[PDB]
């Protein structure tokens, strides 16, 4: 006669013959800061690793930080055997991941790079980089988990997001598909991807209504749509109800 | 000209059609034919809704008293509007 | 934690209570043939956004699916019926497909992991598991029973493996809350076989001779090992190691908690797999938890 | 409210559109627009600007105006967006319920062709500046701007 589960951020739904039903709130905060607040790639590995550093003892993971910087002291450094650290960063990666930090290790895992890819094999880093990237879904946190995709060390993780992700588009005046690079019609001749709001070439982002078949600039349709609700073309659709 | 239609298109000039009129002050100075075809169009507009409500009007005093036919001229200007067409 | 109780207004006994991928959508199922989806606003308030009769008998379980299949919702009942209830937008919930394989009642109803795919498995209570598909997840009223296991004892509880790893095969585990005098096993796994494309009992756990309520597999989130959560009289945790034909795993109970003092009814695991929730007759959620050595320790009662 | 015949003039197109490309010479292009739904809410023979349209890749009809997130003609799923890796859809058919709303839109670069959702891309190319498919170097808000 009772129900229990669990939510994603952390509140939990206890139902029970009284039935009363009572949402046990309380979590995961830290996760999506430090999701939120690393920087993966675009900078040398020292900065990287004292920036991510940074973030942990500012959240509170004093531990995490500490291994931010060991990482930097022993990849960015008579000297120590070249792979004398391998196991151990390894061995790291597997405790963070054992213990179902997935987001460290995969952290460590993309900003190390090759210097620690080729000891883990494929199968584990597919299965930290998916685990990381449901958790993130599962936040909302949709540019942390394309960056972890578009930045991940395994071939098959990257090729998730080029999946039915081609759009194929065509001009309405001769109804005919387009270049995959253009933006003018090719039989028409015509500058097809003018905006409606302030009638020039698209060359970038389009954002097109499935209702008229009419859109423009992101930016410009967005701002025309927060002011007011008919189409730009002018052509009597309320694209998006009141 | 482009100036005046600047400033017109700024304060929403012709787009007004609760009752057209208006939009003669609308066109920001005081232009007599501006005022008059506004005021004709109002005038129209208004004999649509009562008709629609109890086409050739838009077709102007030309077509429409082309059809007028059947009035006597008065010879005698007597100083004392239904017995017209 | 912090309790706040809400006005279900279910005319009977809720039975399960479903969060959503997302954790922003709640579905209940009781036995006044009702499920009721609750979708809560900024203001923290949880809103029945939507309540339609579903089937003809009490409704034991309600389950989501992964939301790249769409807002869908999987409910098993009394009428020996598990149907599939799809989302079209105001909020209006469509039945796509009455799952009618079963000649007994359904216990149980869960959605296998999104990697998958959209698949369906059902526990009824004469032993068998039925296992379903949609070969084509734009189209939710055609369902293909893959595979049906024979379980042997009346099924009560399923929980697919949650492993998102490609070294660990698909892997369901089947309870049973019969309770006849002999002592068997009542909580048999089952492991995909590629070759063999069919579903083979891989591991049993003989040390459960009590009836079962509830299992449920452990998120694994970067682990090596498989983690089963069981619900009986008491609470029991085990770890699933898997060895370098079914595979073999080295089965070793790290957890046996009788702090309810009474017949434990639900366990579920949080997100990451770390602490687990047990509710039993006693009216208490006792959070478990395990530290750095293995030691899995009550963090908390909560009572309604 | 001018008899066809006369809204079908050329004279009387060419002030409107001289008139429109007076309009848009001075960046007036929220006046404009409204100008444009005044002009077919009033004329409805102006045909409105004709753009783009996706199509599906399969079937290879229009998708524009029952699965949201499957093509209207053979049943297919629609594109997904890069991001989310949601198919994309919009249902098709006042201080109401928003059926459509923007950020569900469907939205690409016209570049390289990789779409995705407007408010996920607008958040995305808020935060970065490349093109979120994998293996894609194209700087898809850059190019307009
Ligand atoms: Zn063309
Ligand atoms: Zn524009
Ligand atoms: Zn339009
Ligand atoms: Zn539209
Ligand atoms: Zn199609
Ligand atoms: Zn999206
Ligand atoms: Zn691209
Ligand atoms: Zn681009």
């Amino acid at each position: 006669p009772e129900g229990l589960c669990y939510g994603l951020f952390g509140d939990l739904a206890f139902a029970a013959k009284e039935s009363a039903l009572s949402v046990f709130e309380t979590g995961m905060r830290w996760f999506v800061d430090t999701a939120e607040r690393y920087a993966l790639a675009g900078r040398p590995l020292a900065e990287l690793c004292d920036h991510n550093a940074k973030v942990a003892r500012e959240l509170g993971r004093n531990q995490v930080a500490q291994t931010w910087t060991m990482l930097r002291i022993i990849y960015c450094s008579s000297r120590l055997p070249p792979d004398f650290f391998g196991v151990l960063v390894r061995d790291m990666l597997h405790f963070y991941a054992e213990q179902g930090d997935v987001q460290m290790a995969v952290s460590v895992l993309i900003v190390l790079g090759e210097r620690v890819r080729k000891d883990i094999d494929e199968q584990t880093q597919e299965h930290w980089y998916t685990s990381y990237i449901d958790l993130l879904q599962r936040f909302r946190l949709w540019n942390v988990s394309n960056e972890v995709v578009k930045l991940s060390t395994s071939r098959a993780v990257s090729c998730l997001n080029q999946a039915s992700t081609t759009l194929h588009v065509n001009c309405s005046h001769c109804k005919r598909p387009m270049s995959s690079r253009g933006w003018v019609c090719d039989r028409c001749h015509r500058c097809a991807s003018m905006c409606a709001v302030c009638h020039h070439v698209v060359k970038g982002l389009f954002v097109w209504c499935q209702g008229c078949s009419h859109g423009g600039h992101l930016q410009h349709i967005m701002k025309w749509l927060e002011g007011s609700s008919h189409c730009p073309a002018g052509c009597g659709h309320l694209c998006e109800y009141s | 000209i482009a100036t005046k239609m600047r400033l017109r298109a700024l304060s929403r000039y012709g787009l007004d059609t609760e009752q057209v009129w208006r939009n003669h002050i609308l066109a920001g100075n005081e232009d007599p034919q501006l005022k008059s075809l506004w005021y004709t169009l109002h005038f129209m507009k208004q004999y649509t809704e009562d008709m629609d409500q109890k086409s050739l009007v838009y077709a102007g005093i030309k077509s429409i008293v082309k059809s007028s036919l059947g009035m006597v001229e008065s010879s005698r200007h007597n100083w004392s509007i239904q017995n017209l067409n | 934690f912090v309790a706040r109780s809400i006005a279900a207004d279910h005319k009977d006994l809720i039975h399960d209570v479903s969060f959503d991928f997302h954790g922003r959508r709640m579905a209940t199922c009781s036995s006044d043939q009702s499920v009721k989806v609750w979708d809560k606003s900024e203001s923290g308030d949880w809103h029945c956004t939507a309540s339609w009769k579903t089937h003809s008998g009490s409704v034991w379980r309600v389950t989501w699916a992964h939301p790249e299949f769409g807002q869908v919702l999987a409910s098993c009942s009394f009428d020996r019926t598990a149907a599939v209830w799809e989302e079209i937008v105001q909020s209006h919930w469509v039945k796509r497909t009455t799952l009618v394989d079963s000649r007994t009642s359904v216990t149980d109803v869960k959605f296998a992991p999104k990697h998958m795919g959209l698949m369906l498995a059902t526990c009824s209570a004469d032993g068998i598991v039925r296992i379903y598909e949609a070969p084509d997840v734009m189209n939710l009223s055609q369902w293909s029973l893959q595979h049906e296991i024979s379980c042997k004892l009346s099924c009560s509880c399923i929980s697919w493996n949650p492993s998102s790893s490609r070294a660990h095969s698909p892997m369901i585990a089947v309870g049973s809350d019969d309770s006849s005098p002999n002592a068997m096993a009542k909580v048999q796994i089952f492991e995909y076989n590629e070759n063999t494309r069919k579903y083979a009992k891989a591991e049993t756990l003989m040390t459960v001779t009590d009836p079962v309520h509830d299992i449920a597999f452990a998120p694994n989130l970067g682990r090596s090992f498989h983690i089963l959560a069981i619900a009986t009289k008491d609470v029991r945790i085990f770890t699933l190691k898997p060895v370098r034909g079914p595979t073999k795993f080295e089965i070793h109970i790290v957890a046996q908690f009788d702090n309810h003092n009474s017949q434990v009814w639900r366990v579920s695991w949080n997100i990451t797999g770390t602490v687990l929730a047990s509710s039993g007759d006693d009216g208490c959620v006792r959070l478990w938890k395990a530290n750095y050595m293995d030691n899995w320790k009550c963090t908390g009662i909560l009572k309604g | 409210g001018s008899p066809l015949d006369v809204l079908k003039d050329e004279r009387v197109q060419y002030w409107i559109e001289n008139y429109r490309n007076l309009l848009d010479a001075w960046r007036f292009w929220h006046k404009r627009a409204e100008f444009d739904i005044h002009r077919s809410k009033l004329d409805p023979s102006s045909k409105p600007l004709a753009q783009v349209f996706v199509s599906c890749n399969f079937c290879g009809k229009s998708i524009s105006y029952s699965k949201v997130t499957s093509c209207p003609g053979c049943r297919k799923p629609l594109p997904r967006c890069a991001l989310c890796l949601i198919n994309m859809g919009t249902p098709v058919s006042s201080k109401d319920k928003k059926l459509a709303q923007f950020n569900n839109w469907f939205t690409w670069c016209h570049n390289c062709r990789h779409g995705g959702h407007a408010g996920h891309m607008l958040s995305w190319f808020r935060d970065h500046a490349e093109c979120p498919v994998s293996a894609c170097t194209c700087k898809c808000m850059q190019l307009d701007t």
